[PDB]
């Protein structure tokens, strides 16, 4: 808990997994594209407004 | 809104200035002074939601979050059901249904930004899915409001 006060002080973001390196990747790629589509919606609205 | 612009451009005539000011007060006062929960529900009931001065105002939503909670924001879930339904039944992209949607998405956005616990309600109901659908849909105003809804959920999922 003292290494984490070094990491979180100078803005390091620890990624604890504790389940699998193949089950979180699916639930995280199910958010990357789901948020990239919101980028492609709002930036299309931006270029429509401009 | 028209009166508020008019008020700025005063023209030389005492009586004119007087009339414009009196009219600004009456219009503004009469609508806002209704109870907040009441106006929202009256609109909800008719399924005849419209933008009004307190539905684009953040303060209205803050006082009203608590009023919804009756089984995990049951009223909030009512608006989510109502929005989902309009898209799917009576189709999307016809004029009637297009007024209700844009207003509803505006209303939802405000509660979510304010409250982090409403995210659960969107998931259970299936509202989460429905937002994604409005994005593709024609009508610029519906798409703006839809995009703002997506972003409101999104800010909270990842910290």
């Amino acid at each position: 808990k003292k290494v984490k006060r070094v990491i979180d002080s100078l803005n390091g973001k620890i990624v604890s997994l504790n389940t699998r390196s193949s089950e979180l990747v699916d639930t995280l790629n199910r958010q990357i594209d789901d948020l990239q589509r919101i980028l492609d919606t709002t930036e299309q609205t931006l270029h429509t407004e401009l | 809104p028209t009166v508020q612009s008019l008020s700025e451009r005063k023209y030389s005539d005492e009586e004119l200035r007087q009339d414009i000011s009196n009219l600004k007060e009456i219009l503004e006062n009469e609508y806002q002074e209704l109870t907040s929960f009441d106006e929202y529900v009256a609109e909800l009931d008719s399924k005849l939601l419209c933008w009004s001065p307190p539905h684009v105002d953040n303060g209205f939503w803050s006082d009203n979050i608590d009023e919804f909670k009756k089984d995990n924001y049951k009223i909030f879930r009512q608006l989510i059901e109502l929005l989902q339904a309009k898209v799917r039944n009576g189709d999307v992209n016809a004029k009637q249904e297009k007024i209700i949607i844009q207003v509803a998405l505006n209303d939802i956005t405000h509660v979510v930004e304010l409250l982090p616990e409403s995210i659960d309600v969107l998931d259970k109901t299936g509202g989460k899915a429905d937002i994604m659908e409005l994005l593709n849909h024609s009508d610029s105003r519906v798409k703006y409001e839809a995009l703002k809804a997506t972003q409101a959920i999104i800010g909270y999922t990842f910290k």
